């Protein structure tokens, strides 16, 4: 049985090494979600910091690879780390190569194409790891592609990655079916990024305080993170409406 | 090519013509040679254009993979990538380029990388053929901490100069503020600079 | 010491009708010396026919290339190979020694066997395509059949119309360079029969 | 490390015999039958298709006979796609010679190239064998008409009549039988295609699940001409034949 | 990291079979329905959009590839591996053929190419087969119009029509019996929706199936290649 | 057991099994002591012989003129780490004309042997080492062990029934340490502790080596009648 | 079963064996541990003395990279210094080309990405340490902790081996009782009590006290051991607190 | 090295080849034998850069001779002179080229037909009835191009090529103390032992 | 050669001579020099022209597969810089003179790239021999943001200086002007000299030749 060893063709077609490093992605028992606004793409991950001597700045899933692309990660963090510099590192090659700013579409399917190397070739292990790329692209606009360990990737008009990934869908699910739109119809992103919270705090059934949540924003020509502070004043306007 | 980079009270300008020649053809009298490797970190260029812009372009995608792991580059970081490429291919290359920046933490800094991929930072720099005849003007006439009024007209009145006695200088004189404030791009043309 | 013109000859292809054709000279020597009057630098694979003039090393070496590079083309393609397809073939495989060129001047003739359009191009050493109409020349004497081709030519001539076209063109152009003549032949090309015939010449 | 996987492909098992050449012969005897006959003015290729269906589009189709270059053909019997990276191989070595020496390929050479190629795979580089045998129809003034075999080891022999692929141990007993050392082209195509009627695992054999050709030096002014049989042509000559 | 993998992950066993190569047609089988319909005047092939999610925008996800202007492939199994061939495919078509000789390779070479990669999976070091069957349709001046499967052990076969994946044995029966060699483009598109049809479990429409057609040029010379919109095959739907 | 196939593996305990039976091997070779006081360092080495027609085989190996080893173990793999040694040594005398300091030394061995136990394909070194040497910092004494450990002592012994030896050093730590200044004295002590390993057999002329650095005293070895002495 | 025979292999539950099992090998270590406080970072070890015959003060564990970082690890003390070589030569090339020493949080990655890498194929076993590293940069001070996996993290404390739960305990205590903070003089004293209280677990033999400090007011920002007079006022200090 | 003559005749080719040696200021030889036999039926004379020219020569016969062993056949003339060819060719744009002129007198024993092949450093192969390398050309040419007939015994094509050494004795400022002459028939090679 | 190029209102005009020479020798007197590199981006070249020829050739095809791979037009950066790489690192050996000129969703842009691998950014730009006869024409003439016919008299109107006044420039004029809305290949755009007509006809009779032997083989 050392076809569930190394990357190689069980009798039934599947790929066990594959199936196991999706099982490592909810390792770290968290979960995150995206979606788009009409000149945003906001990006939600829960924060976990369970030991009083870590230093919680730098407990982080959210990464920024360029000026324009974010990266959420669901899985353990050395593979996560792995998966930014490697992303970093094409992003930047792209734009001293070709010009212009590597789109994130376009690193979304280089970086499942290395994944897909990893899932034909033996000596290389799949990285057990989920990557969300969000940005605002300025051809495509607002965009959230997303990898995973057997290679694929696929654009979403919003996600959700981690344990409780359905209930998130789900719920993301039936505002899409009512409002009959493929986005956020909201002008500020600080509106954009409270409809994320709210609407995972009704998936989940949980409160959030400043220290529980990580934000991520694209807009045209920047990603960025948010502060705890600028999370709380997020959270003080989702509790006074 | 007459260049030069002046650090001031509130931070540095980067000034430059905008002729290039080949032999004694303009090949381009509206040349930028005022080049962008981050925000607010430029730098001026002279020697082959090849070179200067193969450089910088490099230089552009270390700083970029360097501010996407650790943040904001120092200029003086800046200068050590600009110096690493020019000694190391000093064989093959001829680029004498000016590097100027703004911190917040040091503000502005000056540093100049001639021929041989010497490092030297400067309160102000010269560099290019039109230099040679500005020497004694700009030395009897630069002081520390200007305003930015000041330091423009102290460029402007250099490179005038230089453009005045130098063939292969020539066209408009560009600047390049760099504050705190931000970026601010200026332009000035024959008409007014050669009646200084 | 100038590869190109130690061996001497000469090539010239042109356009007719319904029709092409192709010529060169016969010498081979060493500088002043005449070594062969019977070294043909027009070779052909299927109905595609090249000439190739300049050092007769490269000469022969890009023959031998071309049959095997055209030879395996017919194996995988299952079809002889067309003037156009050669053309841009020849142009790679010159411009793969950009830096260490064959020093020849290859001329490609022959009529593509489906839409029936007759075909001629020339190139430089390094693979730089001229591709005309009328007519293309390569060798010592280019100069000469520049000159008898600009004068003599004119277009659409019947197969037998321009081989006397063609063979002036040649025999006089030869006859004004020192290293060239020693015989001629003419290849007269339509889209199912080529004839071939050499040419009476002065022998100095 | 990586050597808990390793399959070890080049090792001979206890009684002396390579493992996976065998189990390669293994694959090459469910192949569908190829046969070649030699005669004196010619040679014939036949060979049979697997698992033929309606709409295959058989008149732009080739898993059998493959030419190599103007004298020299070849009938596939085992993995097409290995064959194919063989064909090309030898297609380019027959291409090296011509332009080394300006003469065509002699057919042994050829044939013992391939089948050196073939060797090398069971004896180093830990890589699975090619799972292909070839039969070699071939012309060279030396020898004159030649055909030969060879299989995953590498090893070739030469053939009056021979058979690869499903069901040579019937195929060349029927071949061993009616073969003459005098016999013609004509009379070999026949032989051919009754030994493949009657070999063959289909309930008839019929044009659709064919594949034919002959080498003939006869030719108008005596040149050797390879005929690749078309769908039509080899109807037809099934019919001369009386199988249908 | 040394890659000591230099052996054959596929290897013969005793009853001569190719394990890996078997298990990767299976990995085929389980994949979604796709077909390949040739006409006088033209090549269709077609396929079912699996959504993986509502959220997912399947316009993103591209299922069947331009591969040249004149040529087009579809896929049954694994997806990404199908993505990396397309990859090699485009750029060998490239390398291998349009920098030598100035012009896009015939399909059946491309064809070729495509199969050499796949049967150098099956036997290289280190490596298992591709997980995919590809369907390549494709034009070209001396050979006209041809359909082409490729499968993960590099063989590849000529088809006047086929299917591959999930219900392909009873897919192949409905061909069988609507394929003729007088159809015309819009006849094949017609039997490719009926054919696909029923392999199709829930909606059927042009937002979940991929069509795309080898056959007049789109106005040096036009693409043959062209990919049906959204609304092109709804037209089609109405008329079924 | 399932883990001991090569040095890739750890255990379930997070051991090298591979590592351990190269240290395995140490403790079969035969006896040899280290030990030093502040002026000099002392080796000695029990040799073993194959049988009576048989030398006996050299313990002991010269690394510069300031440092060398004692071995016990697979005598092939002490020749490849003091080849290492000597090659160390000269670079640093020829590069940067200093005598490489014993401690740098010992660096040195560790991340040597440390790359065979992290890697396929190879195996652990099979030998433990007794570095002595006297630098800029005077005498020193070192223990190498193949896992990659290396230790700075006082005094120590490896091999065979080597836990008698270091016992005695353990008493004696107090007095040999005070030896300066006599190297007799100091191999004395060294001859007397070793003696303390021995069963059945006792220290002939050409069983025993001894070799001494110091001071004054570039690192000699004595075999044979050289010996006698201290028998 | 087979999953925990080689490495870069997930089991079904989606974890690396090979990785878990190089953990036990740390926690069968000696303890270590990183304190940070007001302006620099102090790291300290336990030093079992297996004999009498062990030189006093010689075979230091704490290393150095650079000029401005300090290492300490438990477990297999040789991959330590192999990681340590890795993490010089790292820190050597980012100042060549970059001029400035390498940033604490970017060293972090230098070692996390070479941790990492031996996780990722069979032909490498993993690292059978955890390291606690850190130091003064431009911005601050920084403390962190490795582990096996390549995982790291940013640390206010932090401390691995066999008295690691007992030195947590303690070291949460510092962080409740000092939100304002720790100074350099103070975080010497504590991880000098905190390794006499962790020698608990390990009881059997004595040990030896080593301890090292990078701290912007008391060494400029630059790594330096605690010696002589400072470190026996750190001992006798310790010596109090478990009596 | 300097004088390599050859002439086909109805029957046979016949080599001509200078038995000199010149090392700059002295004649070192003059019986030095400018030929290798590659097969049975192929004699190969060679002249140009010293050390390169037995080099390329023994190097050139090791390898036809392989191909004898390997095949138990010998390879025709024409087939021996494009292999030789190919060599120099390859050589012209090595790092230091083979500095070496031949001339390929081989007998067809299936064609049964003499044939001489003339092959310089660069590689320019040209079949012919009589032919030369360096300077022996521009003295000898003049005469064959004169009494050459296609159907000239083998003492005709003798004594046509005394004519023509008697020439280059006269007018060529060098002495190249006399010629070897071998002949290429049907029957093999031999040396004519008086000449 | 001359070859030139402007950024008008609405895009991009590009313009050519048609003239090849093998030393003094003309060998083509309508070459084609304005080159495809992808739908929305050409190049004229000039310079070596096998180098022109095969570096323009090359990063159209790797464009092409750039465009394949991202799903969107490609950008006259990407070009630009694909080039410039390209020619730097052979250090002036591959004597590519390019103007370079497109139409982006970023806009219409006009770029020289020099042998060495330089390039610069311009409205207006001239290469090849006849460089300064054109150049003459802009310096006179060029304004910026110029309506379509405009531009592309000006830019005919400086090749054909070029043509006249340049030894190594002649024939037709050709030009490709590049927008948003469309891309216009003209060829020829103008013909500014007319053939030399020959008064007598000097072609001879049949039968004039001397042939020694003949032979036909059919197909
Ligand atoms: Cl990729
Ligand atoms: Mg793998
Ligand atoms: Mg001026
Ligand atoms: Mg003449
Ligand atoms: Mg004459």
């Amino acid at each position: 049985g050392y076809d569930r060893h190394i990357t190689i063709f069980s009798p039934e077609g599947r790929l066990y090494q594959v199936e196991y490093a999706f099982k490592a992605t909810n390792q770290t028992n968290i979960n995150s979600l995206a979606v788009r606004g009409k000149d945003c793409t906001v990006v939600i991950s829960q924060k976990k910091v369970p030991d009083k001597l870590l230093d919680p700045t730098t407990v982080s899933y959210i990464f920024c690879i360029s000026r324009t692309i974010g990266m959420v990660v669901n899985g353990p963090i050395p593979d996560a780390r792995n998966a930014a510099l490697r992303a970093k590192a094409e992003a930047a090659e792209f734009r001293y190569k070709y010009g212009y700013d590597m789109p994130c579409d376009v690193l979304a399917k280089r970086m499942a194409n290395l994944s897909q190397i990893y899932t034909q070739r033996a000596y290389m292990r799949p990285l057990g790891v989920i990557l969300t790329f969000v940005s605002v692209d300025e051809e495509l606009g607002p965009s959230i592609y997303k990898t995973d360990p057997a290679g694929y990737y696929v654009g979403y008009k919003a996600t959700a990655t981690g344990p409780k990934q359905q209930e998130i869908t789900t719920n993301l699910e039936n505002h899409f079916k009512k409002s009959k739109i493929d986005h956020i119809n909201e002008e500020s992103w600080e509106k954009v990024v409270e409809f994320a919270i709210t609407h995972m705090i009704d998936a989940l059934g949980t409160e959030f305080s400043k220290n529980d949540l990580e934000v991520g924003v694209a807009t045209k020509d920047k990603f960025f993170t948010l502060s705890a502070e600028n999370i709380e004043e997020r959270l003080v306007a989702i509790a006074e409406q | 090519t007459s260049i030069m980079a002046v650090t001031f009270k509130d931070g540095v300008i980067l000034g430059a013509d905008s002729r290039t020649t080949t032999g004694a053809y303009i090949a381009n009298r509206v040349t930028d040679k005022l080049t962008r490797v981050h925000d607010k970190i430029w730098c001026c260029r002279s020697g082959s254009a090849a070179d200067t812009q193969a450089i910088a372009d490099i230089v552009q995608y270390h700083l970029e993979l360097y501010t996407s792991q650790y943040g904001t580059p120092s200029t003086e970081t800046a200068a050590s990538v600009f110096k690493e490429l020019c000694y190391e291919n000093k064989d093959n290359l001829t680029a004498g380029i000016i590097v100027a920046g703004y911190d917040d933490k040091n503000k502005g800094e000056v540093y100049t990388i001639p021929l041989g991929g010497s490092v030297h930072k400067l309160p102000y720099a010269i560099a290019g053929s039109g230099s040679t005849f500005i020497y004694g003007y700009c030395d009897k006439n630069f002081r520390e901490n200007m305003s930015k009024e000041e330091t423009v007209d102290f460029i402007k009145h250099s490179l005038s100069q230089a453009i005045k006695w130098d063939g292969s200088s020539g066209g408009v004189i560009r600047m390049v503020v760099l504050t705190a404030a931000g970026v601010e791009r200026l332009i000035f043309y024959p008409d007014e600079y050669e009646q200084l | 010491s100038d590869p190109s013109s130690i061996n001497g000859g000469i090539v010239v292809a042109m356009t007719g009708k319904d029709c092409v054709a192709i010529a060169c000279d016969l010498r081979l020597g060493s500088q002043s010396l005449g070594v062969s009057n019977k070294f043909e630098k027009i070779f052909h694979y299927g109905h595609v026919f090249l000439g190739i003039t300049g050092l007769a090393t490269d000469v022969t070496t890009l023959n031998e290339m071309f049959r095997y590079k055209t030879n395996l083309y017919k194996l995988k393609e299952e079809r002889a190979i067309e003037p156009e397809t050669f053309t841009q073939l020849v142009s790679s495989s010159l411009y793969e020694r950009r830096f260490g060129p064959y020093f020849v001047g290859p001329v490609v003739a022959g009529i593509n066997s489906k839409s029936g359009k007759p075909f001629i191009a020339g190139f430089d050493l390094i693979g730089c395509i001229d591709e005309a109409k009328d007519f293309i020349v390569s060798g010592t004497a280019s100069d000469q059949l520049f000159g008898m081709c600009e004068s003599l030519y004119e277009p659409n001539l019947e197969p037998e119309d321009l081989f006397e076209t063609i063979s002036q063109a040649l025999l006089n152009a030869a006859d004004r360079d020192a290293l060239s003549g020693w015989g001629a032949v003419v290849y007269i090309i339509k889209k199912d029969e080529v004839v071939k015939r050499y040419l009476k010449m002065r022998q100095d | 490390g990586s050597r808990r996987y390793d399959s070890r492909t080049t090792i001979f098992s206890p009684e002396g015999r390579l493992y996976q050449v065998e189990y390669a012969l293994e694959s090459i005897s469910h192949a569908g039958t190829a046969i070649g006959i030699m005669a004196s003015d010619g040679i014939v290729l036949a060979a049979e298709r697997k698992v033929t269906s309606t709409l295959l589009e058989q008149d732009t189709s080739t898993e059998k006979l493959y030419k190599l270059n103007d004298k020299i053909a070849v009938a596939v019997a085992g993995l097409t796609a290995d064959a194919e990276i063989l064909i090309n191989t030898a297609r380019i070595h027959a291409q090296n010679y011509l332009k080394t020496y300006n003469e065509d390929i002699p057919v042994e050479i050829l044939v013992r190239r391939l089948s050196d190629i073939k060797q090398g795979y069971t004896q180093h580089g830990g890589l699975r064998p090619f799972g292909v045998s070839f039969i070699y129809a071939g012309y060279d003034d030396r020898y004159g008409y030649q055909l030969y075999t060879s299989n995953p080891s590498g090893n070739y022999t030469g053939w009056k009549a021979i058979s690869v692929g499903a069901n040579t141990s019937a195929a060349q007993t029927l071949l061993q039988m009616d073969y003459k050392d005098d016999m013609k082209v004509d009379d070999a195509i026949e032989l051919a295609l009754k030994t493949l009627s009657k070999t063959t695992d289909s309930s008839a054999l019929t044009y659709d699940r064919l594949e034919f050709a002959t080498i003939r030096k006869g030719a108008n002014d005596g040149e050797v001409y390879q005929k690749i049989f078309k769908p039509q042509e080899i109807k037809d000559i099934l019919v001369k034949t009386g199988i249908t | 990291m040394t890659d000591r993998y230099s052996f054959s992950l596929t290897t013969f066993s005793p009853s001569g079979k190719l394990g890996q190569i078997d298990y990767a047609l299976t990995a085929v089988k389980q994949g979604v329905t796709s077909l390949g319909i040739k006409a006088t005047n033209g090549v269709v092939i077609a396929t079912e959009k699996k959504s993986s999610s509502p959220l997912a925008m399947s316009e993103t996800l591209s299922k069947v590839s331009l591969l040249t202007p004149d040529i087009g492939a579809v896929y049954s199994g694994m997806g990404p591996d199908y993505r990396v061939l397309v990859d090699k495919s485009r750029k060998v078509a490239h390398t291998s053929y349009k920098r030598i000789y100035g012009e896009y390779p015939p399909t059946k070479l491309l064809v070729s190419e495509v199969a050499k990669i796949m049967q150098e999976a099956t036997q290289s070091g280190g490596v298992r087969p591709f997980g995919v069957s590809l369907l390549i349709a494709g034009h070209d001046e001396f050979n006209g119009f041809s359909l082409y499967q490729v499968d993960p052990s590099g063989s590849y076969f000529p088809w006047k029509a086929t299917a591959i994946g999930k219900g392909s044995v009873a897919a192949k029966t409905f061909l069988e019996k609507r394929w003729n060699d007088e159809l015309e483009l819009e006849d094949a598109i017609h039997i490719a929706l009926l054919t696909l049809k029923e392999s199709v479990e829930g909606e059927f429409n042009g937002d979940t199936i991929e069509l795309a057609i080898i056959g007049d040029e789109n106005p040096d010379k036009g693409p043959r290649f062209r990919k049906l919109t959204s609304q092109e095959i709804n037209d089609r739907l109405e008329a079924l | 057991n399932n883990y001991d196939g090569d040095t890739v593996t750890f255990s379930p305990t997070g051991r090298l099994f591979q590592v351990e039976y190269a240290l395995e091997a140490i403790k079969q070779g035969s006896v040899t002591v280290g030990l030093r006081s502040n002026t000099h360092a002392v080796l000695v080495a029990l040799k073993r012989n194959a049988d009576e027609l048989s030398s006996y085989q050299k313990k002991i190996i010269k690394c510069d003129e300031h440092m060398g080893l004692s071995l016990a173990g697979l005598a092939p793999d002490a020749r490849v780490l003091s080849n290492y040694l000597r090659q160390q040594c000269n670079y640093s005398s020829l590069v940067f004309n200093r005598k490489l300091a014993v401690e740098r030394a010992g660096h040195l061995l560790c991340d040597k042997a440390q790359k065979n136990t992290q890697s396929y394909g190879g195996r652990p070194y099979g030998v433990g080492l007794l570095i002595i040497g006297y630098d800029k910092s005077g005498a020193h004494l070192l223990e190498f062990q193949p896992s990659g450990n290396v230790t700075e002592l006082y005094g120590t012994a490896i091999g065979a029934r080597s836990q008698g030896a270091k016992t005695y050093l353990e008493r004696t730590l107090d007095t040999f340490i005070k030896i300066d200044g006599n190297p007799d004295e100091l191999i004395k002590a060294g001859v007397e502790a070793i003696s303390q390993s021995l069963r059945d057999e006792s220290l002939t002329v050409d069983n025993l080596s001894i070799a001494i650095v110091g001071k004054d005293t570039p690192f000699t070895i004595y075999d044979g009648e050289a010996v006698a002495k201290y028998i | 079963t087979g999953y925990d025979l080689s490495n870069s292999v997930f089991s079904p539950d989606g974890r690396n064996f090979q990785v878990e099992y190089a953990v036990k090998a740390v926690e069968n270590g000696t303890t270590s541990i990183g304190i940070k406080c007001n302006d620099g970072v102090v790291f300290a070890v336990e030093k079992l003395i297996t004999s009498k015959l062990l030189v006093p003060q010689k075979n230091v564990k704490i290393q150095v990279v650079d000029r401005h970082i300090g290492c300490v690890y438990s477990g297999l003390i040789p991959d330590g210094r192999h990681l340590v070589n890795r993490g010089r030569e790292e820190a050597a090339s980012f100042k060549k080309l970059y001029k400035t020493p390498i940033p604490i949080p970017a060293f972090a990655d230098r070692l996390g990405q070479y941790v990492q890498a031996h996780t990722l194929y069979n032909s490498v076993r993993p690292f059978g340490v955890s390291t606690i590293f850190g130091g003064v940069d431009k911005n601050g001070a920084h403390l962190y902790m490795l582990e096996p996996s390549g995982s790291y993290w940013g640390y206010k404390g932090a401390a691995t081996g066999k008295g690691r739960q007992s030195a947590k305990a303690e070291l949460e205590k510092l962080v409740d009782h000092h939100p304002e903070g720790l100074s350099a003089r103070e975080a010497v004293k504590q991880a000098a009590k905190i390794i006499y209280l962790a020698h608990e677990d390990n009881k059997e033999k004595d040990f030896e006290l080593e301890i090292s400090w990078c701290s912007l007011s008391e060494t400029n920002g630059l790594h330096k051991f605690v010696k002589g007079d400072l470190l026996q006022e750190a001992i006798d200090f310790a010596q109090k607190e478990i009596n | 090295m300097d004088i390599i003559l050859g002439i086909r005749v109805q029957d046979s080719v016949i080599l001509a080849s200078s038995k000199a040696v010149t090392r700059g200021i002295s004649v070192l030889k003059d019986s030095d034998d400018k030929t290798r036999q590659l097969s049975p039926h192929t004699l190969m004379s060679f002249a140009g850069e010293a050390g390169d020219t037995v080099q390329f020569a023994e190097y050139i016969q090791a390898n036809i001779q392989l191909y004898s062993i390997r095949e138990d056949y010998e390879l025709s003339p024409q087939a021996v002179s494009s292999f030789v060819r190919q060599e120099l060719a390859k050589s012209i744009r090595s790092r230091r080229p083979y500095q070496v002129n031949v001339l390929i007198g081989g007998y067809d024993k299936k064609k049964n037909k003499p044939e001489l092949y003339q092959i310089d450093y660069l590689g320019t192969k040209v079949e012919l009835p009589y032919g030369a390398h360096g300077y022996s050309g521009f003295y000898t040419f003049s005469l064959l191009d004169h009494h050459y007939r296609p159907d000239m015994t083998t003492e005709e094509g003798l004594d046509l090529l005394k004519l023509c050494v008697q020439e280059l004795e006269k007018r060529m400022p060098m002495d190249f103390k006399g010629v070897i002459v071998k002949i290429v028939d049907k029957d093999g090679i031999r040396q004519v032992d008086d000449f | 050669t001359t070859i030139a190029g402007v950024v008008y209102k609405d895009g991009i005009v590009l313009g050519a001579d048609t003239r090849a020479t093998e030393g003094m020798v003309v060998a083509d007197k309508n070459c084609s020099k304005i080159h495809f590199i992808s739908p929305n981006i050409y190049c004229c070249g000039a310079g070596t022209a096998a180098d022109t020829d095969m570096t323009t050739q090359l990063i159209s095809s790797n464009l092409e597969l750039h465009s394949l791979s991202t799903g969107r037009l490609p950008r006259v950066v990407t070009a630009n810089r694909m080039l410039k790489q390209m020619l730097f690192r052979y250090q002036g050996y591959i004597g590519a003179a390019l103007v370079l000129g497109g139409v982006d969703v970023t806009g219409p842009h006009l770029y020289s790239i020099y042998p060495h691998g330089s390039t610069d950014k311009l409205p207006y730009v001239t290469m090849g021999s006849g460089s300064l006869a054109a150049m003459a024409v802009f310096e006179d003439k060029f304004r910026p943001d110029m309506e379509e016919e405009e531009a592309k008299n000006l830019v005919s109107e400086a090749i054909a200086a070029g043509i006249f006044n340049d030894l190594g420039s002649g024939g037709n004029i050709d030009l490709c002007v590049i927008s948003k809305n469309k891309l216009d290949f003209l060829r020829p755009y103008t013909v500014p000299n007319k053939k030399g007509t020959r008064l007598g006809r000097y072609r001879c009779e049949k039968g004039t030749t001397a042939v020694l032997t003949e032979k036909i083989t059919p197909l």
